[PDB]
């Protein structure tokens, strides 16, 4: 059972996904600190 | 994103009937468990909490588990599943290049290890038959440990030593100077080195992955890293861990290399263990078990007769001493278990003599045998010169007594070295040759080494022919000699 | 009988029996096993328990399993046809050429000799080393200890003794390797293979083998010894010839003991070592004894941990040595070798009237000089040796002329030093350390001694340094 | 000498650019999937609020009975 019950909840977040889903400000913040921190050491 | 769904799917979601039992009491890393009546003695019973340990005590109302993790992650009233095998570890060509723990999961990343089979950490070294004679030897690209104190394969040397005297440097330029001999044609030259790292800070380990990935050394290597936050019980099993994915090897015909670093904080971690286990402490607080837990791991060491594959595994346990007591407890019980032994002395390190070997006390029990006849040659003077002038440096007269001691000067400003430098045999070979046959005692000091690199630099661009000849006839010829006292007169002119 | 497992405790196996249980020292069969795994009753708790010693691995033990009883203690084959075989602690054949086929098994727990039995005669036994010659003269027929740290001689001067003495020897002659490296047992066997004292295809053996080495759970170190007193034994009583039995190491009998000893439930001696040391030794070198029935020449080597000679092991096993022979780190570190102490080392037929006057003369004159300069060696490490008198000086010129001048090369060493290995006869060995003491070499330098056999080489040595 | 220095020097920066991009791919697209599976799990959690179980227990004892049927 729980087989497909992960590939239908994949399928119903996918179909939400217009992007990185229920991210949140922390997503942002977060993904410039790294990059930043790429820049950083390149 | 879809490569993650088709990661759900093929997962075994099987349920089987299984053997279980219920955690009693936790505490001081050995979990009481409770149950388990078919349970092997050494078996890995699996706790709930995907943790690991090895059913250790038999009692008859319970059971005493080791826990090969932390045991903050165990309750009481878990429940422990027996896995049904004595403690195994993955083993085989696919952890070559991997940096997997004292258990084979990968803490690399990159995947995980796609291994298909399985020994017991726990075997039995091979007896007196299946053993013969060490015969071939193992370049350890290092000319004082080379030309002196020589390895062969299947023998175990010790190198031991003081804090930071170079004994993980010595253990890595072996393992580096390996490349070329696993990069040639024939199987038999082929050494597949592996590294234990136990009780080391884990960015010690981390830098050295690094370092033997630059110097492309990780297509054999394999670091079994039971690091220093690592429990005890992964400590103690880590050198096992190691030489099993060795004896892995030395059964299927091939040769290994495996360096315990150190086995002075295995021995501090079953101390740990055994304290805890309320065992009668000995001599240190030591167990009495604490020989048979090295003799036990280093007799796995052999060189099978070719009636058996004719494989080999080497190996080179690393020792600290503090104060450089050789005659502590440890130090004792591992130097009466090995072929031979190369000290460090801190000293000698302190003085820029480095690598720091300390050739009086060093030696190789097998040593003559399994060395390159060229090596042999030319190192049994330098070994008469070096004697005699250790003989006599205890002051600083006559002629002789002033020829040996700049001769032996001489000599040891010639065995310095380089840390990740290692050479090819004949490059030690030509060396050691323009230092004991004399032909360096008029220059100073102070510039042997500067000449050493020139003189390098130029054997290894003009003259390859002569030390493909050396290389290929593992032997100096009456021609070879002449041309090669030639190239030494004729550099040295132009100096 | 049929018992059941019931607790697995590293090598100390609980079993209980529902019928009669077995006497102690009896060994019992785990049924079910890929091998033969065999338990030695060691105790009886109580509820028809028993508490065993494992000779062999024990994991893979299920609570539960089946034991069964064998009716006697480890009984191994013994005979004329184990010469040449090697033989594990049960008495296996582990050299893989079939099994020993004998007419007649011993039981590896006999007892000791009674006291009218003991015999008396003591005679010296000439090794060719001078030092052991000179100032521990061993005795035929008597226990002989070698006590080492690690790494300082105890197997290079027993293969010395195994070469000279066993080469050039007419009975037969035992070497259990007890808890030692595997490769020094592979070694050996090869090396006695090529010196035909191990015959392959005959029946003109000499020499049997017992193996227990160090890669051996403690239940097997601990009682391998005893197997190699069986062997010896029956050549010493069913033979009525004389025995060479060389064991190597001791201490790891007592050492594998104590190991499993805190299983066992004991309150730990001295320095966690088993309650039971002394007598757990004793009931072992008690049945390694010459009697009016045969003669066993016994060459243990003790092994001295931590470099430590007030360690209860070899504490303890100083009285049960005729001669002792202590090596030591100290010497070694000189490159003297054999490493061999001559203010330690003794023996019981240092007498005047065993070996003579002049020997004991000369003998007890050498220990005199050198306890002298070892004396003065408090002062000379500091004030240097300009601040001693004329008569000082020349005593200890002497003392560093004899130290060296006891140093030797062995046959078995020359794939260490290269040079070659001497014999020096008794007469030879006391007539060179007559003139060292007389004077007669007082203008050759010390190193003009140093590795030489007599003293006719030695002078030689002097004249080649002098040019 | 300056031509091997150059020669090199332009792998150098090549090679940088790459790099710098690789990483930060490999970097945004592993935080990616981690979110991925925390609310994936964080909602399947929720999803098992639904009323098949009957349909779980009937599969439960079904292979109960394979599981008997084969441990004899
Ligand atoms: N052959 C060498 N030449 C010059 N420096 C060396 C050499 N070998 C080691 N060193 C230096 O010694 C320092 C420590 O050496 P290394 O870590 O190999 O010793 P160690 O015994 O492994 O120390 P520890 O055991 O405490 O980790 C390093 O700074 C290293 O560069
Ligand atoms: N008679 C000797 N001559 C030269 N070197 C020796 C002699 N005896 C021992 N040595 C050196 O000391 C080392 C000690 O080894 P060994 O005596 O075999 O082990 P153990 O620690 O059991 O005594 C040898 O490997 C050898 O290098
Ligand atoms: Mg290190
Ligand atoms: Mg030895």
């Amino acid at each position: 059972k729980l087989f497909v019950d992960k590939i239908r909840e994949y399928r119903t977040k996918r179909q939400t996904s217009g992007g990185p889903v229920d991210a949140g400000p922390e997503y942002q913040q977060d993904l410039d600190r790294e990059l930043f921190k790429l820049k950083q050491m390149y | 994103s879809s490569i993650l769904e088709e990661r759900i799917l093929g997962a075994d979601t099987s349920v089987d009937l299984e053997e279980t039992g219920r955690v009693l009491s936790i505490g001081d890393g050995i979990a009481r468990v409770h149950g388990l009546r078919n349970v092997q003695a050494e078996e890995m019973v699996e706790f709930s909490s995907g943790l690991k340990g090895m059913s250790l005590n038999l009692e008859p109302d319970n059971v005493g588990v080791v826990v090969f993790g932390n045991d903050k992650l165990i309750k009481e009233g878990d429940i422990v599943k027996r896995t049904g095998a004595i403690v195994d570890v993955p083993v085989g060509e696919e952890l070559l290049g991997r940096v997997v723990d004292a258990l084979g999961n990968a803490i690399d990343g990159k995947g995980p290890i796609g291994s298909k089979a399985r020994r017991r950490v726990g075997l039995k070294a091979p007896g007196i038959i299946p053993r013969i004679s060490v015969r071939e030897p193992m370049q350890t690209g290092i000319k004082a440990v080379d030309s002196l104190v020589p390895i062969g394969r299947g023998q175990r040397e010790l190198i031991i030593g003081d804090r930071q005297t170079g004994k993980t440097s010595i253990a890595i330029d072996t393992i580096i100077n390996q490349k070329r001999f696993n990069d040639g044609t024939d199987e038999k030259k082929k050494l597949y080195c592996i590294y234990v790292a136990i009780g080391q800070k884990r960015s010690t380990v981390a830098q050295l992955v690094k370092r033997l990935t630059d110097a492309d050394a990780m297509k054999y290597t394999i670091v079994v890293s039971a690091t220093a936050s690592d429990a005890a019980p992964l400590q103690y099993l880590a050198p096992y861990s190691g030489c099993s994915m060795g004896e892995y090897f030395r059964d299927n015909g091939k040769h290994a290399l495996i360096i315990y670093d150190d086995l002075s904080k295995q021995a501090v971690a079953y101390r740990q263990m055994s304290l805890l286990l309320r065992r009668p402490p000995g001599r240190e607080a030591y167990p009495g078990d604490v020989f048979y837990l090295h003799s036990r791991l280093l007799e796995r060491a052999a060189k099978m007769n070719d009636a058996f594959g004719g494989g080999s595994l080497t190996a080179l346990p690393v020792i600290e001493t503090q104060a450089g007591d050789v005659s502590a407890y440890i130090p004792t019980n591992v130097i009466s278990i090995t072929d031979g032994q190369i000290f460090l002395e801190t000293e000698l390190f302190y003085k820029g003599i480095r690598p720091a070997i300390n050739v009086g006390l060093s030696v190789s029990r097998v040593g003559s045998a399994a060395q390159t006849r060229a090596m042999k040659q030319v190192a049994g003077t330098m070994k008469l010169e070096l004697a005699q002038y250790r003989e006599v440096a205890a002051f600083a007269l006559d002629a002789a007594t002033q020829q040996l001691l700049s001769r032996g000067v001489r000599l040891t400003e010639l065995l310095k070295q380089g840390q990740y430098s290692p050479m090819a045999i004949e490059e030690q070979v030509a060396v050691i040759y323009a230092g004991v046959r004399g032909y360096l005692d008029k220059l100073e000091p102070s510039k042997i080494t500067k000449f050493e690199n020139a003189f390098l630099s130029h054997v290894i661009s003009q003259h390859q022919a002569l030390l493909g000849k050396i290389r290929t006839d593992g032997k100096i010829s009456e021609e070879s000699d002449a041309k090669l006292k030639e190239i030494v007169t004729n550099f040295l002119a132009g100096f | 009988t049929t018992g059941r497992i019931v607790a697995v405790i590293g090598a100390v196996v609980d079993v209980q029996f529902d019928e009669g249980l077995p006497p102690i020292l009896n060994a019992l069969e785990v049924q079910g096993r890929e091998t033969r795994l065999v338990l030695e009753v060691a105790q009886h708790l109580g509820e028809s328990t028993v508490r065993t010693i494992a000779m062999d691995g024990t994991e893979g033990l299920v609570r539960g399993q089946k034991v069964l009883d064998s009716g006697a203690p480890i009984r191994i084959p013994v005979g004329p046809e184990t010469l040449g075989r090697i033989m594990n602690v049960i008495g296996e054949p582990i050299d893989e050429r079939g099994p020993i086929k004998t007419k007649q098994f011993a039981a590896i727990h006999a007892e000791a000799p009674e006291f009218v039995e003991m015999s008396v005669e003591q005679e010296i036994l000439v090794t060719g080393i001078k030092v052991v010659d000179l100032l521990a003269p061993y005795a035929k027929g008597g226990k002989i200890g070698l006590f080492g740290g690690a790494g300082v001689g105890k197997t290079v001067l027993i293969m010395e003794l195994i070469n000279n003495v066993a080469k050039a020897h007419g009975g037969y002659s035992v070497f259990a390797g007890v808890g030692e490296r595997t490769r020094e047992g592979n070694d050996l066997y090869h090396e006695m293979i090529e010196s035909g004292v191990i015959n392959l295809k005959d029946a003109t053996s000499k020499v049997a083998l017992v193996y227990g080495q160090m890669n051996e759970p403690p239940g097997a170190r601990a009682r391998v010894a005893l197997t190699g007193l069986t062997v010896a034994e029956y050549f010493r009583d069913q033979e009525g010839q004389d025995v060479l039995l060389f064991i190597d190491n001791i201490f790891r009998f007592t050492q594998a003991g104590s190991e499993v000893s805190a299983l066992l439930g004991r309150i730990p001696s001295a320095v966690g070592y088993q309650p039971t040391l002394a007598t757990d030794m004793g009931t072992m070198q008690e049945r390694i004894t010459t009697t009016k029935k045969g003669s066993i020449t016994s060459v243990q080597a003790i092994y001295v941990p931590a470099d430590d000679l007030t360690d209860p092991a070899p504490a303890t096993t100083f009285a049960h040595l005729d001669a002792t022979t202590v090596l030591s780190r100290a010497i070694a570190e000189l490159g003297i070798y054999p490493a061999v102490d001559p203010l330690d080392s003794t023996s019981r037929i240092m007498d005047p009237n065993i070996v003579g006057s002049e020997h004991y003369d000369v003998a007890r004159g050498v220990q005199k000089i050198l306890q002298d300069y070892k004396s003065l060696q408090d002062i000379i490490a500091i004030l240097g040796m300009d601040e001693l008198s004329e008569e000082d000086k020349l005593t200890v010129s002497r003392a560093r002329k004899i130290q060296r001048f006891l140093s030797q090369p062995f046959q078995v060493a020359e794939v260490f030093t290269g040079h070659l290995g001497k014999l020096v006869p008794l007469k030879e060995t006391i007539k060179g350390f007559q003139q060292i003491l007389a004077g007669e070499y007082d203008h050759l330098p010390e190193q003009a001694f140093y590795m030489v056999g007599p003293i006719e080489e030695a002078v030689a040595k002097a004249d080649k340094l002098a040019e | 000498v300056t031509y091997r220095e150059r020669l090199h020097r332009v792998y150098r920066e090549v090679k940088n650019r790459l790099d710098y991009h690789i990483s930060v791919q490999n970097m945004m697209r592993q935080k990616e999937q981690e979110h991925m599976i925390n609310w994936v799990e964080k909602r399947v959690v929720q999803s098992i609020s639904a009323q098949q179980e009957k349909e779980t227990i009937a599969k439960c004892i079904a292979d109960l009975k394979l599981l008997s049927k084969k441990a004899q």
